[PDB]
Order: structure tokens, then C-alpha cells, then sequence
């Protein structure tokens, strides 16, 4: 059995070696052409570097405003991470929180916040007890809370967290937000994701179903610092996008057998859409309420 | 001490104040959208609302005739008022004018304003619009509204 | 009254570089999203407003050409048509102002 | 008169070893003989010191001064020469390191007073100097903490010696 | 209407430019091109009877090599000596505040005198002769900035180059010498090595009354 520390650096080593393998697979510089087709600054051509350049690099070419407000990128109509390297000469379009249809940006935000809460739980529970992460359900924005399913210890099968425990979870999430880590992205082979997450049967099942749904068995891994997780899609650039964060509630799922799956629910709001104290309290109460998928 | 003083001290006196506001009101009725300093636009906005009320009182009213004769200095805008603007606002009750702030005059850096009568034929102003309902915060508040609806 | 002594550069620097004298940084600057240009939150966008002003200046030139002289304001409503469309059945008894360009996308 | 700011722009450096930091780009620009007072131009420069280039352009665009418009033009052309000749990668990746205003060559005109008295008017001119450095703007210095204040007091107390003795 | 006129030492044109044959790099009327090249050879022999066309290509290779070495160490008078006045500014201006590290490794095959043309008499009393030589060698290049960071190329890696370099001499000049005039790069030449930085090409800047048309 591996200690939590050593499983952490081995996962980090595997992630770094795969990233170095992709960068070595693209050893020579190569110029691609990116056609900014946005409504603002129309028809703008960038000559980016292949598999090195980012939509953040395109935004940094344009202006600082595009860096600070652009949360996602449409590359040929598909949602693209801001720090994900570009592969092919395409058309780009930056998406912010305050667009006419911010739905993809919302999905990326809620997925990012769920993965941050999962990291908080995993590094919050004690060494003598056991933590495993099942998945983050793709729950709609309209529900009011992000959910992470965690299998906890049989010693804590009866245990219920208290208000100070939930506030400690919130303080750890705010510590991550203050640390301001970038959301590193890796498109990886299903085999490679399997030896990365080989010591988690639920992660193996999730990786297998993602490899089943796509033809080439390429899944998406994301990293904030040392925590690595499998994602359903693209994410926000930095944890500092989150401004108001709270781990509201913890619940048990209905089937206690064979194992107790606990759904952690939280609610968050970015800097660009920060709410007032009272409105935030009402959102807190709705997030404390049950969310079913 | 200017407690409870609702009127601005403009021009060379009350003469010049009413004459300046009358000229601005005339330009507004003729062109349906003018730009002017912000204080003058505010005062003339109040007068424009009351003038449309008199136009809705109507041309057969001799009092409305005398008021329009005073406050319109070209005498062709009186048919325009009484047969164009009042029928345009026969359904509305008091929301006839729109004031927006335009940044600064390029010469003396005066706070500028554009005032228009609603409706119009001119190209529309770039009005400030609220955030879309598909925004994240609006979706959470809409879900809260639904939850309160099924709760009660 | 006259100065009894010459004020030194230290006292002058204190008075002239007091933070009340300095220029305050503005926080209400936002990117107008119709044209991607800088605006303030409470004012209209300068670029969009100048666009509207130039278009309505062309409209008013056409209205003046159709009017032909002072003191001839019409007693009917007015609509602007561009090239490539007919006046609709609601715009029957309205003065037609014709423009020799495509209808701009922001004009409905 | 002297044009050492332009000569500073024309200074060149030796080639870089492959194992040392990247030496961020420096761009010097100036405008001379501006019909404006050097004190008011100082207020504008002290406004845009240490900002990012886009932050400075926003502040100067929504300031209400002739000097603000002039400095905005100078900043735009400095950014253009930055990413046209000095190999700056991104046009937003600049900050204002130095921004100051100097005196220019002025003119003496008469100002007619009462009686037979007269004064001398000064048609004031000024220069504007700017230096743009490639990279993100440096973080503002964090305010001194009570821990640091207690630390410096303890350091003085431990630096005390017995004076005027052996 | 002064008597003194500008005494130009060279021109800025190529008399009947050598169109590079397609596939000359891919593969490792001839009488007419040959008799023209040798007509101009006769004229150059008349104006100086000590010219050997067989002895030219090593001198051309030299003039190339030391011209680029004087470009390396910014030796401008020697660049004037080995380089024509039309060739100088588009060789020096773009590197005026840059450091160029150029080196000559080897020659893959010997250079070939592929074209010889000569001017007419009526060029202000001066008659010029131009010779185009195909050069196919192996070279290194590492252009640095004003700040010493690298722009272009690699420091040590040598790469193949193909070139149709054209030299010109003022034959009527008593002190004339063979100097590099221009270079013909073919229209079918392979694309250049990519630059190491990123470039944004801005779109059309629009006045407010203008509309964006695609
Ligand atoms: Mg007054
Ligand atoms: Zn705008």
C-alpha cells in the first residue's frame, strides 16, 4: 500500500513525463494560423506556435482585457481550455461570463469548482481514515450546487460533519483560491490514465467509460498544483477566477449497501459575477438543500 | 442655504433660463433627439414631459394653444406637436423622454447628455442593457425563484 | 499682503504631492462588447454613439433634402427605408426617407 | 539641449548565454516641446507610473486633460515601436517603469498690467519621457505588518551597545 | 544645372535575369543562352583581357564568405570593398541593432558560373558586367536581438542553402572590382525556416461609420 504523499508524487511524475513526451513529439517549431472571428476586433490573424501556443497567448497578443475576461475559447466551435495548446490552424472566439449564452462557461466553472472541492476533501480527511473519490456529477447550474461523490471510511459510516468542519472545508478552498493555481490540461491516452489512477477502482471505471464514449480512447486530465483529476470537459484558467466559495452541505446517498457514498455540495460565484451578502446567503441556503441528478 | 430649491440658476437670469430651456425644447421637438450639457438637458427634460402633456390636452384647448405658442418659436412645430407627438404618446402616461449621458465635450470637458423622445425614426441609441438571464448568477436566482414557487 | 519668506522646495513638494492633489485612479472602465472598445459604466460608448451620430446625420441630411426649406415640418410620422425593401403596410401614411446603403445590423 | 533618451533607445547589448535569465526588453520614448506645463504633465506621469500598458491607456483615455491625450499618443507609438523593432512578443506584455516630465524651451512675452506696469509671460513648454519594460507589472509593495514592526524594534534593541566605554 | 553629376559605381537591376530552372535543387535554347553569356564574356575580356571564367567561382565563393564575415563583425568599409552600393543597405539596415553569428561550414558542390550579361555603352559613359553564379553550400546562422536573446536560426546546427548570387563590376572603372550585386532566390524555393517568436497580423481598423465586410 502506498502512502498519500507517495501516490501524489507518483501521479505528478507520470503527468510530467507524459507532458514531456508530448512536447518531445513536437520538437521543432511550427507556425499555425489562428483566425479570430469574434464580433470585437474582427478578422484578426495570429501566427501561433503549434502545440505550444495557447488561447491565452492569443488573448495576450490582443490586450489585457481579453486575458482578464476571457474564460473559455471556441476553437472551430468547440470549447477549448485557455491554457490548452493549439494543434491545428483554426478559428478562435473568446467566451466570457457575461455573454448572451454563457452556458459552456458556466459548465466549465461548475466543473472546476467541483474538482477544487474534491481536492479539498481528499487533503482534508485524516491519514488514519480512507478517502476515495467517485466522480463529479454533471449537475446543471440551475440546481444551485456542485456535487462530489466520495466513499469514506467504515469507521466514519456513522459520522456527520459539523458546521465548523464545513467552515474548515471552506477555508481550505479559500486557501486554494488564494494560492491561485493554473488549471493545467492534458489530453492523454486511456492506458496512461489507467496507470495514473490504478489505485482507485471508481477512477478506473470512469476512465474506462470515457474511453468507451470516445473512439480514440483519449481522456482529459486536469491539475491544480499536485491534485490530478479526470474531467468531463474544459475548465476555467485559474482558481483565482472563483471569488465567493462555500462547501455548504454533506449528504448520504439512499443505498447504504454495498458502500456509503457521500455527496458533498458547494456553491461558488466568480469575481466578475460576485453577489451581495443577502443574495449570497439565500444561495447558500439553496445549496444546503438537497440536489438530485 | 438652498434647501428645497428645485430649479437651477442658469443663464443671465430667469429670462435667460426660460429662453435657453425654450430653445433646447424647440430643438428637441424639431429633431426628436438633441445633445446638450447635462444640467440643461435635465431641466429641459422636465419641460418636455409637461409639453407633451399639454399636447395631449390638445389643440382645441386655447390654454394648450397659448402654451405651445410660447414654448415653440417657429410655429410649424405646433402642428407637429399636436398631430404627431401627442398621438404617438396617447397610450403612454408619462414616460415620453429618454436621457442618457454622453462622455464629455471635446473642448471644455462639459458633462454631456443626449435626450430623445421615445419612438422616433432615428437610429436607436446604444442603450445600456442588463445581463442576460443565461448568466450564472441569474440562473442560480432563477432556480431559487422556482424553488420558492413550488415551496409555496 | 506679501510672502514674508520664500517657500522651499521641500514644503512645495509636500503641498504639490499630497494625495489630494494627485489624480485618482478610475475603477469604472469596462469593455463595451458591441465594438470591444473602452467605455465607462455610466456613460454611452463613444465609438457606438459616434456611429449612431454619423448615421443619423445622414438621415437628417436626407430629411432636409426632402423638406426643401425652413418652416416645413410635416404633420405625419416618418420612417427611414434603405435600399432593397418596400414600405410595410403599417408605414402607409408616413414620410419615406430613402437611404442609399444597406440597413445596418444594429438598426431594426 | 540633449537627446540621451533616444541614444538610450539606440544602445545595444552582447549576445546572451543559454543558461541565464531572459533580460526583459526596455523601450525608451519621448516627445519634445509640448505646449503644456511640466507640473501638470508630472501629475499625469505620476498617475501612470508602474501600471500595465493597457491600464495606463484606459486611464489616459478617460482622463480629462490635454496632457492625458498627448501621453496616450506617445504610449501608443512606444508600444508600436516595441512590437515592431525591439522584438517584444506580445503588445500587452509591457509596463511603465519610468514616466517623468521635464522642462522645455520656453518663450518670453509681455503681459500688459495697469498703469505703465508690465509683466513677463512664459509660453511654457515641456518634454515627456517614458520607459516601457517587457513583462507583467511588478507587484505593489505590501504594507508593513505589525510582525515586521515588532521585528525591527527588536532588531534595534539587540543592536544596542554600551557606548563611550571599553 | 551644375556640371558635377553623381558618379554612380553600380546599378540596381539585373540584365536579363537568370530564371532558375525548375527541379535544379530536386535533382542532385541552350545554345542561345550560351552564346549570349559568352558575348558578354567577350566584352568583359575586351575591357580587361585578364579574366578567366574558370578562375571566377572560387573568387565569388571568397567574396561571399568574407562579405558575410565582415557582416558578422560589422566591418563596413570592407563590406563596401566586397559589396556593391545597391547590395549594402538591404544587407545592413535590418541588422543595424542586431548581432548576427554567421559561419561557413562547407560546400556541397562547387559553385557554377551559370549566367553572364553585360550592359550597353550608353549608361552615362559606363559599361557594367554582371555574372550570376549558383551557390549550394552548408551554413549556420543565429541572429540575436538588441538585448542578446535569440531571434532566428540555431547556434550550431548547419543547414543547406541554394542561391543564385549575382556579381557586378564596372568595367570602365580603372579601379573596378568584382563585388556582390544581388541574389536571385527562385520563386519555387522551399519555405524559410520559421521564426522563434509569434506575430499578430491586425485586421482592418474601422472608423465608426464603417461596417466590417468579410
Ligand atoms: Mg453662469
Ligand atoms: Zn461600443
Amino acid at each position: 500500500q502506498l502512502s498519500p504523499t507517495e501516490l501524489t508524487e507518483m501521479r505528478n511524475d507520470l503527468f510530467n513525463k507524459e507532458k514531456a513526451r508530448q512536447l518531445s513529439l513536437t520538437p521543432r517549431t511550427e507556425k499555425i494560423e489562428v483566425k479570430h472571428v469574434g464580433k470585437t476586433d474582427p478578422g484578426t490573424v495570429f501566427v501561433m506556435n503549434k502545440n505550444i501556443s495557447t488561447p491565452y497567448s492569443c488573448a495576450m497578443h490582443l490586450s489585457e482585457w481579453y486575458c482578464r475576461k476571457s474564460i473559455l475559447a471556441l476553437v472551430d466551435g468547440q470549447p477549448w481550455d485557455m491554457y490548452k495548446p493549439l494543434t491545428k490552424s483554426c478559428e478562435i472566439k473568446f467566451l466570457t461570463f457575461k455573454d448572451c449564452d454563457p452556458g459552456e462557461v458556466n459548465k466549465a466553472y461548475w466543473r472546476s469548482c467541483a474538482m477544487m472541492m474534491g481536492c479539498v476533501i481528499e487533503r482534508a480527511f485524516k491519514d488514519e481514515y480512507m478517502v476515495n473519490l467517485v466522480r463529479a456529477p454533471e449537475v446543471p447550474v440551475i440546481s444551485g450546487a456542485f456535487c462530489y461523490d466520495v466513499v469514506l471510511d467504515s469507521k466514519l459510516d456513522e459520522w456527520m460533519p459539523t458546521k465548523e468542519n464545513l467552515r474548515s472545508f471552506t477555508k481550505d478552498a479559500h486557501a486554494l483560491i488564494y494560492k491561485d493555481l493554473p488549471f493545467e490540461t492534458l489530453e492523454v491516452e486511456a492506458k496512461v490514465a489507467l496507470e495514473i489512477f490504478q489505485h482507485s477502482k471508481y477512477k478506473v471505471d470512469f476512465i474506462e467509460e470515457k474511453a468507451s464514449q470516445n473512439p480514440e480512447r483519449i481522456v482529459k486530465l486536469h491539475r491544480i498544483g499536485d491534485f490530478i483529476d479526470v474531467s468531463e470537459g474544459p475548465l476555467i484558467p485559474r482558481t483565482s477566477i472563483c471569488f465567493q466559495y462555500e462547501v455548504s452541505a454533506v449528504h448520504n446517498l439512499q443505498p447504504t449497501q454495498p458502500s456509503l457514498i457521500r455527496r458533498f455540495q458547494g456553491v461558488s460565484l466568480p469575481v466578475h459575477l460576485r453577489a451581495h451578502f443577502t443574495i449570497w446567503d439565500k444561495l447558500l441556503e439553496r445549496s444546503r438543500k438537497m440536489v438530485t441528478e | 442655504i438652498s434647501h428645497g430649491r428645485v430649479f437651477r440658476r442658469m443663464g443671465l437670469g430667469p429670462e435667460s433660463r426660460i429662453h435657453l430651456l425654450r430653445n433646447l425644447l424647440t430643438g428637441l421637438v424639431r429633431h426628436e433627439r438633441i445633445e446638450a450639457p447635462w444640467a440643461r438637458v435635465d431641466e429641459m427634460r422636465g419641460y418636455a414631459e409637461k409639453l407633451i402633456d399639454y399636447g395631449k390636452l390638445g389643440d382645441t384647448n386655447e390654454r394648450a394653444m397659448r402654451m405651445a405658442d410660447f414654448w415653440l418659436t417657429e410655429k410649424d412645430l405646433i402642428p407637429k406637436l399636436f398631430q404627431v407627438l401627442a398621438p404617438r404618446y396617447k397610450d403612454q402616461t408619462g414616460g415620453y423622454t429618454r436621457m442618457l449621458q454622453i462622455p464629455n465635450r471635446s473642448l471644455d470637458r462639459a458633462k454631456m447628455a443626449v435626450i430623445e423622445y421615445k419612438g422616433n425614426c432615428l437610429p436607436p441609441l446604444p442603450l445600456p442593457r442588463r445581463d442576460s438571464h443565461l448568466t450564472l448568477l441569474n440562473q442560480l436566482l432563477q432556480g431559487l425563484r422556482q424553488d420558492l414557487r413550488q415551496s409555496q | 499682503a506679501a510672502p514674508k519668506n520664500r517657500r522651499t522646495i521641500e514644503v512645495n513638494r509636500c503641498r504639490r504631492r499630497n494625495p489630494q492633489k494627485l489624480i485618482k485612479v478610475k475603477n469604472n472602465i469596462d469593455v463595451c462588447p458591441e465594438c470591444g472598445h473602452l467605455k465607462q459604466k455610466h456613460v454611452l460608448c463613444a465609438y457606438c454613439y459616434e456611429k449612431v451620430c454619423k448615421e443619423t446625420a445622414e438621415i437628417r441630411r436626407q430629411i432636409g433634402k426632402q423638406e426643401g426649406g425652413p418652416f416645413k415640418a410635416p404633420t405625419i410620422e416618418t420612417v427611414v427605408l434603405y435600399t432593397g425593401e418596400t414600405p410595410s403596410e403599417q408605414d402607409q401614411g408616413k414620410r419615406i426617407i430613402e437611404r442609399d446603403r444597406k440597413r445596418p445590423s444594429w438598426f431594426t | 539641449i540633449s537627446r540621451k533618451w533616444e541614444k538610450k533607445n539606440k544602445i545595444v547589448y552582447p549576445p546572451q548565454l543559454p543558461g541565464e535569465p531572459r533580460r526583459p526588453a526596455e523601450i525608451y520614448h519621448c516627445r519634445r516641446q509640448i505646449k503644456y506645463s511640466k507640473d501638470k504633465m508630472w501629475y499625469l506621469a505620476k498617475l501612470i507610473r508602474g501600471m500595465s500598458i493597457d491600464q495606463a491607456l484606459a486611464q489616459l483615455e478617460f482622463n480629462d486633460k490635454k496632457g492625458a491625450k498627448i501621453i496616450k499618443e506617445v504610449l501608443l507609438e512606444a508600444q508600436d515601436m516595441a512590437v515592431r523593432d525591439h522584438n517584444v512578443e506580445f503588445r500587452s506584455n509591457l509596463y511603465i517603469a519610468e514616466s517623468t516630465s521635464g522642462r522645455g524651451q520656453c518663450l518670453k512675452r509681455i503681459r500688459y498690467h495697469g498703469r505703465g506696469r508690465f509683466g513677463i509671460m512664459e509660453k511654457v513648454y515641456c518634454h515627456y519621457f517614458v520607459k516601457l519594460v517587457e513583462g507583467p507589472p511588478p507587484p505593489p509593495e505590501p504594507p508593513k505588518t505589525a510582525v515586521a514592526h515588532a521585528k525591527e524594534y527588536i532588531q534595534q534593541l539587540r543592536s544596542r551597545t554600551i557606548v563611550h566605554t571599553l | 544645372k551644375s556640371d558635377r553629376s553623381i558618379h554612380l559605381a553600380c546599378t540596381a537591376g539585373i540584365f536579363d535575369a537568370y530564371v532558375p530552372p525548375e527541379g535544379d535543387a530536386r535533382i542532385s535554347e541552350r545554345m542561345k543562352k550560351t552564346m549570349a553569356s559568352q558575348v558578354s564574356i567577350r566584352r568583359i575580356k575586351d575591357y580587361d583581357a585578364n579574366f578567366k571564367i574558370k578562375d571566377f567561382p572560387e573568387k565569388a565563393k571568397d567574396i561571399f564568405i568574407e562579405a558575410h564575415l565582415c557582416l558578422n563583425n560589422s566591418d563596413h568599409d570592407r563590406l563596401h570593398t566586397l559589396v556593391t552600393e545597391h547590395c549594402f543597405p538591404d544587407m545592413t539596415w535590418d541588422i543595424k541593432y542586431k548581432t548576427v553569428r554567421w559561419s561557413f561550414v562547407e560546400s556541397l558542390e562547387p559553385s557554377h558560373v551559370v549566367q553572364v550579361r553585360c550592359s550597353s555603352m550608353m549608361n552615362q559613359g559606363n559599361v557594367y558586367g554582371q555574372i550570376t553564379v549558383r551557390m549550394h553550400t552548408r551554413q549556420t546562422l543565429a541572429i540575436y536581438d538588441r538585448f542578446g536573446r535569440l531571434m532566428y536560426g540555431q547556434e550550431d546546427v548547419p543547414k543547406d542553402v541554394l542561391e543564385y548570387v549575382v556579381f557586378e563590376k564596372q568595367l570602365t572603372n580603372p579601379y573596378g572590382s568584382w563585388r556582390m550585386h544581388t541574389k536571385i532566390v527562385p520563386p519555387w524555393a522551399p519555405p524559410k525556416q520559421p521564426i522563434l517568436k509569434t506575430v499578430m497580423i491586425p485586421g482592418p481598423q474601422l472608423k465608426p461609420e464603417e461596417e466590417y465586410e468579410e
